[PDB]
């Protein structure tokens, strides 16, 4: 989330932050930070895991040609979820 | 009707370049290493005219990689050893010239996987 | 060793062509002074003619001294005429442009350059 | 829709760029994701021709249709990541449906 | 005169029987397509992208494998060629995964670039794709298998280059996977070159991954200093920042490997770096100063002291602009104790000569012996690449090896004649029942280790070594062109400082403590503050903040290798130079130049104010120090051992044991290594 | 190999993902030669000298 | 003070013939003769033979050895070597 | 939009802003990155 | 019938070769090369002495009257000894047809003007000049036409920096606009694209 530094500037989702003593902190002197404030990690991470039947699902992001490229997701390794390299959505075997 | 010059080409002064740029300058003229990801052999063939690395900073506004040397991303093209000496020569250029390393020859065999008695009996295709 | 002349056929053909365009140059500060209400004196312009001049001193090849004669005359030319403007005669004068210094411990100091 | 970024740091806009205007820097996120630490357009360098848009596989980077945002400082045009995620969230609802408008033209 | 006769297209070449259709095709400047084929791995000839027509044959013969008959035409572009081409790279294809935007490879993939060029620009394949499950074989090399197109190289460079037959094919038909089966790590010094020899992105880097992609880059070509072999390296940067290093190809040195510590330690080069002059203030702590302040300070203590007072130690990555610049800069105070923290016996001839102290012959020589004799070294370590060279003549020209040492794992068959150094007394006897062996060898090859050298009884192990050499020379009889005896440095400023007369070992110091010592990228821990005298004024100069910095006096901040054009001259004796690829960071100066700063404060100013007059100094004292990529040959090491066999010390009883045994103490040797958090990692990773 | 696919073939065929990707990257090699092209612009004669 | 000698010198090119005979019949010789002296000889293809020699406080001094013979060698070497 | 109304999202801004420039919302350009080169930090204690 | 590979023609390529002999039997004393390309263009490759005869002959030759000058340019390749070659590019209206004529220049080798043939090439060889450096003997009025006033150097040339060695800002100070050396926050991105396998079999160069 948008944690604050004890300097009192917002850490942005990058986790960047002037120093106590950079200078560079007063740009933002009478205007601020422009920091944006919905942090994907945080939203990706509130998704819950699909479950499929299949040992190998093709994801596209939905939408179709409006998501990313189709890949595949082998779903064997059946302790950790398979992860989209694209869209971050996990998948999980049936049984 | 031909006249005799018998000095070698010198041609700094008409190409209204500073000072600065023609006397501390080093080039190097070599042909780039193949790029060891790939096989492919294309960028190796033609010889390369390249300056001395020089400070790169970090702009204070965004980060981005400022400069003061203006020849940084110059980038000559040569046919042969001999063509790109010359051409810094009556530049003025000082240069460092890197010989072609090519690919010694290899002896390459198939049937040498399976020898009945030498080391190089492979144990897995 | 042999190659086609521009114009001069040897350095002291060449020579002859210097000093003329010099005499032109030298001739045309005081109006340039004038005419472009430059803030120099003429002693300070004609100075700067000799030193660019002097920029080139080390020249030998007659075809080269050639295109800087062809150079020059061209320069003086953009002059005469005022298609130059005060910043572009000022240009010579490197007014702004603090010189870097000449000695290794000053470059160490303030920077990695040579 | 799930609010996770869509653009995975390929660095297929920064190389048809045709002013160099985006710059990119990426590395693998806290969960391992592929994503940019460092996105920035300078919007002075930009010739608004769309390349970017054509460039970008899984349609990241987009023109929005806004056309009134004149600054009084220069500096105010150099956006960073932060800025473009924010045009991003601000102009979503009218981005998607000019996509939905066109994507089948592409 | 048994070159035959064979067409390419038309043209006639004369190639050695033997050869392949593809390597025909070299000659005439055309390269074939490939992807399992690779000139230093042995042929496999699976990916059938190589399939080319030979005139008025019926089917398509593999160009990487199939032998050159005499009187061939080989099309390399006609229809058959074009469309096997085409069919292939779409089979390649068909299972391949869309992930060129999120692979490491993109940009610089074989199968990008070879589908471009040789296959088709459209998809017929309607059905779905396969997808096998990622193996984790540890914290350098990343799999992403999916991609993998089964070529084989992977299984065939850790076998025969590694020598660590762990990666092999499970499975069968499509469901073919290469891998482990079981769950191992991949951890070898040589393990990282499966990243390049991958042709696509299935084996990646860890450190580097997402971090940049190809076109972005400037490359500069420079060379390795982690090790004495001075492996040729390219240093990619992208705006002024190291992204990786790749190996640059150099046949007689390197060919086209790098160890895992070359490869992947420039990470070091980011942390704990010195980027200000630093003095001590009034409580004693370090506080940062200017260049002008601080060079005052050294300045002023150099006025006084002269003679025994001054001196100064090389640490294990100086470049020779500085190691002659300061040595220039002590004898003009009278001084000689310049000194490296690296031992090599000063008595008998000592660095007099330099076929004493180097690899006479040479890396690409190991190619033609056929016996070697290691004495007291862990070669797999301390020069991984030259260990590299030995198995490929161990494998190919069935070199013999023998080990006079610690039982260490070397990736190949060895005789383990013993570990006490008495064994070359009885080998120089002619009792060991090694010199059966040696009585039938016509190019010996007898390497000591550096490592070895460091013992109390480092003197006695060297004069034995000569002197069994001076049996083998003879019970043996080699040529005078064949040189035996050999040293393996594992430092790469050893060989340089010793060619401009630096006294190897700290002993001088611990004769006569110094009132000022300069640490010239000390960090070995030699000399400590209790060797020295009280109050003693330490300047310190380097790049990294380890163990020579926090007991200096001053600091001053120096390059770093990838920084500077500095020259470094490896085991063989070869000089080579690296080239700037970032500067210095913060108000870090290149290493020769503050000593010339420091030289003009003090009033005795040296005669040098370029790279190029500092270099011609380096002419002056080592004339081949100049010239680069070159061995010169040297001789008169029968002089050497003539002055060997006086030196009365005689060999300890101590078991030769190198400091080197497991790959655990491979990865933190140097500052560089030892401020890298990946080399952190491969030491958890190998250790737990 | 010069004009790149469609965006739903793009995110479809592994054909077409690489060759958008190199195209958008490095783009077509054009085979050496020069050329003098000239069009009745609507100003006159517009010539390109392409090499 | 004398400090240190370097020899440099060819190991193919007849105008270093003389000093190579030097190194092989005196060397041995002459560093009994000087245990700590360091005496540093320094071929490389195709140079001008040469003898520094540096002294106390860096002092350097260079005979040159070009086109010597051994007797004519032995004899500059002695001349650095004593005064 | 009152009758195509605009797909819903979590992240779509509930409160449009207008031209902020010359206000002190305005945006002001800044480095997302994180700092490369760590530097040695001496000792606090004498030696 | 491709629908996607340009159509081929046949006669004009055999034409453009008859009269490419045609003219290099007539002007054997300057004519260095005749070629035609597949897009089927006719060059001709000149002795830089036979420029005027040359332009001439092709102008109020009958069969010739190539009289308009399309353009006249510069391409700089360094790697030759003479690294400026001249490409006059000519249109005749009677045969509507257009032809190249070539010859090359070094840094210290000017060419003739053409100037009395075409005076059309007044500026353009103003523009030679200007951007390569490329002297023009007899010109009436040889002076740079596309640079800044006092500008040093030839732009074009291609060891010539991209962004150039002096910018200009306006300084309080001295109340004028001053040039100043380059430096830029952001540096130019060189981009290395070549791919390294080869493309076109067809222009693959010997290994000798
Ligand atoms: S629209 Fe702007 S940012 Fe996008 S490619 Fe064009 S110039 Fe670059
Ligand atoms: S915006 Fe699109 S093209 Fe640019 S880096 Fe992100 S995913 Fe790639
Ligand atoms: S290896 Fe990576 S870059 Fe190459 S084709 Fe496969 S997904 Fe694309
Ligand atoms: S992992 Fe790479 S090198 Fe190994 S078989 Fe697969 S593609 Fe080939
Ligand atoms: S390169 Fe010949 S079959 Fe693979
Ligand atoms: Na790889
Ligand atoms: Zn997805």
């Amino acid at each position: 989330g948008v944690q604050v530094s004890p300097s009192g500037e917002k850490i942005t989702h990058t986790g960047q932050v002037y120093d106590e003593k950079d200078y560079r902190r007063v740009r933002f002197v009478d205007r601020q930070k422009e920091v944006n404030e919905n942090f994907a990690i945080d939203l990706i991470a509130q998704q819950p895991v699909n479950e499929v039947e299949h040992r190998i699902i093709a994801c596209d992001g939905g939408g179709g040609a409006l998501g990313h490229p189709k890949v595949y997701i082998n779903l064997d390794k059946e302790t950790k979820t398979g992860t989209c390299g694209y869209c971050g959505l996990q998948f999980k075997q049936h049984h | 009707q031909l006249i005799t010059v018998d000095e070698k080409l010198d041609i700094t002064t008409l190409t209204g370049v500073p000072e600065e740029h023609i006397k501390t300058r080093k080039v190097r003229i070599f042909v780039p290493a193949r790029n060891n990801m790939q096989s492919g052999v294309n960028n190796t063939k033609k010889w390369k005219m390249e300056f001395d690395t020089r400070e790169r900073w970090e702009n204070p506004l965004m980060g981005w990689a400022s400069t003061a040397d203006p020849l940084s991303n110059m980038v000559l093209t040569f046919s042969a050893k001999e063509d790109a000496i010359a051409f810094a020569e009556k530049n003025g250029w000082s240069y460092d010239v890197e010989e072609k390393k090519v690919p010694k020859p290899k002896s390459k065999s198939y049937g040498a996987n399976f020898s009945w008695n030498k080391r190089t009996r492979v144990s897995t295709k | 060793t042999s190659v086609k002349p521009i114009f001069s056929r040897d350095l002291n053909e060449a020579k002859r062509r210097v000093r003329e365009l010099y005499r032109a140059w030298y001739r045309e500060v005081p109006n340039t002074v004038h005419l472009m209400q430059l803030d120099i004196t003429v002693k300070q312009g004609r100075d700067k003619v000799r030193e660019m001049f002097m920029k080139n001193a080390h020249v030998t090849d007659p075809r080269v001294v050639d295109l800087l004669v062809i150079k020059g005359k061209m320069e003086l030319q953009e002059t005469i005429k005022v298609w130059k403007q005060r910043t572009h005669v000022m240009r010579f004068f490197h007014e702004t442009e603090t010189p870097r210094p000449k000695d290794f411990l000053s470059k160490f100091y303030m920077g990695h350059d040579p | 829709p799930s609010g996770e970024e869509r653009c995975i740091a390929c660095k297929l806009c920064e190389a048809i760029c045709p002013a160099q205007a985006i710059t990119i820097e990426a590395e693998p996120r806290a969960d391992g994701s592929r994503r940019t630490t460092r996105y920035d357009i300078d919007m002075t360098k930009c010739i608004y021709c769309g390349f970017c848009q054509e460039a970008c596989p899984v349609d990241a980077i987009v023109e929005g249709p806004n056309f009134e945002f004149s600054t009084e400082t220069h500096e105010e045009l150099l956006y960073n990541k932060e800025k473009l995620l924010n045009n991003g969230d601000k102009w979503e609802a009218e981005i998607a449906a000019n996509i939905q408008a066109d994507y089948l033209y592409r | 005169s048994n070159l035959i006769e064979v067409f390419v297209d038309g043209q006639s070449v004369m190639v050695e029987p033997g050869t392949t259709v593809l390597q025909a095709c070299e000659k005439v400047g055309m390269q074939i397509p490939r992807f399992c084929y690779h000139e230093r791995l042995s042929v496999a000839g699976n990916c059938r992208m190589c399939l080319v027509e030979i005139e008025k044959a019926p089917k398509v013969v593999a160009a990487c494998a199939m032998p050159v008959m005499k009187g061939w035409n080989i099309l390399t572009n006609s229809e058959k060629s074009k469309k096997a081409r085409e069919g292939v790279m779409e089979f390649l294809l068909a299972n391949h995964p869309l992930d060129c935007p999120i692979c490491d490879q993109g940009g610089e993939c074989d199968l990008q670039d070879q589908s471009m060029m040789f296959g088709s620009d459209r998809s017929r394949f309607l059905e779905g794709k396969r997808a096998v499950e990622d193996k984790n074989i540890g914290p350098l090399v990343k799999t992403i298998m999916t991609r993998c197109i089964q070529c084989t190289r992977c299984i065939r460079f850790a076998s025969e280059i590694a020598g660590v037959d762990d990666l092999g094919t499970t499975g069968r038909g499509n469901d073919m996977q290469v891998g482990t089966y079981i769950e191992k790590m991949f951890m070898s010094e040589l393990s990282g070159n499966v990243i390049d020899i991958c042709p696509v992105g299935a084996l990646t880097s860890k450190p580097y991954a997402f971090t940049a992609r190809p076109w972005e880059t400037r490359k500069t070509e420079s060379i390795d200093v982690m090790d004495a072999v001075g492996s040729n390296i390219v240093v990619s940067t992208r705006t002024g920042e190291v992204m990786r290093i790749l190996p640059r190809m150099h046949e007689d040195i390197n060919e086209e490997w790098i160890s895992d510590k070359t490869r992947f330690a420039y990470d070091g080069l980011k942390r704990q770096r010195l980027t200000e002059p630093m003095v001590r203030n009034e409580k004693g702590l370090l506080t940062y100063t200017s260049w002008e302040d601080a060079l005052s300070r050294v300045a002023g203590m150099l006025q006084n002291f002269e003679g025994n007072a001054v001196a100064a130690i090389a640490g294990g990555l100086v470049d020779a602009e500085a190691l002659v610049a300061l040595k220039d800069l002590l004898n003009k105070v009278d001084s000689d104790n310049l000194c490296t923290e690296e031992i090599f016996p000063t008595e008998g001839a000592g660095t007099d000569l330099r076929s004493n102290y180097l690899l006479n012959t040479t890396i690409a020589g190991v190619e033609e012996a056929d016996v070697v004799l290691l004495v007291g070294t862990n070669p797999r370590f301390e020069a991984p690449l030259f260990n590299a060279r030995i198995r490929k003549s161990w494998l190919h020209n069935d070199l013999k090896v023998a080990l006079i040492g610690s039982p260490v794992d070397l990736t190949y068959r060895y005789d383990h004649l013993g570990d006490s150094p008495k064994i070359l007394q009885d080998i120089a006897s002619g009792r060991h029942s090694f010199c059966e062996v040696l009585k039938d060898a016509k190019k010996p090859m007898v390497v000591l280790g550096s490592s070895a050298l460091q013992r109390d009884d480092g003197a006695a192990i060297l004069v034995a070594v000569s002197n069994m050499v001076q049996k083998i020379r003879v019970t043996t009889g080699v040529a005078a062109e064949w040189k035996v005896m050999n040293i393996l440095h594992r430092i790469a400023s050893q060989v340089a400082a010793l060619d401009l007369g630096y006294k190897p070992g700290v002993e001088a110091i611990r004769k006569n403590p110094p009132k000022m010592l300069f640490l010239l990228g000390a960090d070995g821990g030699c000399i400590t503050r209790q060797d020295l005298p009280k109050d003693c004024f330490i300047v310190y100069q380097g790049h990294h903040g380890d163990v020579g910095a926090p007991m200096a006096d001053v600091i001053l901040p120096g390059a770093a290798y990838t920084e500077k054009s500095a020259t470094y001259v490896n085991t063989e004796g070869r000089a080579q130079q690296t080239k700037v690829a970032v500067t210095p960071p913060g108000l870090a100066r290149e290493d020769w130049k503050i000593i010339r700063a420091l030289s003009e404060i003090a009033g005795i100013t040296l005669p040098y104010d370029t790279l190029d007059q500092v270099r011609n100094r380096l002419e002056e004292v080592s004339p081949n120090l100049v010239r680069y990529d070159d061995i010169e040959e040297t001789n008169y090491f029968q002089q050497a051992s003539e002055l060997a066999k006086l030196v009365n010390q005689e060999v300890l009883a101590d078991p030769l044991v190198p400091p080197q045994l497991t790959i655990k103490d491979f990865y933190m040797t140097d500052s560089i290594s030892r401020a890298s958090q990946t080399m952190a990692k491969c030491v958890k990773a190998v250790t737990e | 190999k010069v004009s790149p696919p469609k965006r739903a073939e793009m995110k479809t065929s592994m054909e077409s993902l690489i060759h958008h990707f190199k195209l958008y990257t490095e783009g077509y090699q054009v085979p050496p030669g020069a050329t003098y092209t000239a069009i009745e612009a609507p100003k006159g004669e517009f010539g390109v000298y392409l090499v | 003070g004398l400090r240190e000698i370097r020899v440099h010198l060819c190991q193919r090119s007849p105008g270093s013939q003389g000093v190579r005979d030097f190194i092989v019949q005196r060397y041995v010789e002459l560093k009994k003769a000087h245990p700590n002296l360091p005496i540093l000889i320094r071929e490389c293809s195709e140079v001008q033979p040469k003898l520094w020699a540096r002294y106390a406080f860096g002092q350097e001094k260079t005979v040159s050895l070009n086109n010597l013979s051994a007797d004519e060698v032995t004899r500059a070497m002695q001349n650095v070597l004593s005064g | 939009p009152t009758t195509n109304p605009p797909t819903a999202r979590k992240f779509i801004w509930t409160n449009h802003k207008f031209n902020v420039s010359a206000t002190p919302e305005q945006y002001v350009p800044y480095s997302t990155t994180r700092k490369k080169i760590h530097e040695w930090v001496p000792p606090s204690t004498p030696y | 019938k491709r629908p996607t590979v340009r159509p081929r023609s046949d006669v004009t390529h055999k034409q453009l070769s008859a009269f490419g002999e045609y003219v290099a039997e007539i002007l054997p004393k300057y004519v260095q090369q005749v070629q035609v390309s597949c897009l089927d263009e006719l060059e001709i490759c000149i002795h830089p002495d036979g420029v005027i005869p040359t332009l001439t002959f092709l102008r109020d030759h009958t069969n010739a009257q190539f009289k308009s000058l399309a353009d006249l340019t510069a391409v700089d390749v360094p790697t030759r000894q003479n690294r400026f070659e001249i490409v006059y590019n000519l249109l005749s209206l009677r045969f509507n047809s257009r032809i190249r004529v070539k010859t090359y220049a070094d840094e210290l080798t000017p060419i003739d003007s053409i100037v009395s043939v075409h005076i059309a090439a007044n500026w353009y060889e103003r523009e030679v000049w200007d951007m390569f450096g490329v002297f023009f003997f007899n010109h009436p009025d040889l002076r740079r036409i596309l640079t800044d006033y006092g500008f040093e150097g030839h732009p074009f040339r291609k060891d010539f920096p991209l962004t150039g060695y002096v910018e200009l800002r306006y300084d309080d100070e001295v109340k004028r606009v001053v040039a100043e050396p380059v430096e830029l926050a952001q540096e130019f991105r060189k981009f290395d694209l070549n791919s390294p396998w080869e493309a076109f079999p067809a222009y693959r160069q010997p290994p000798e």
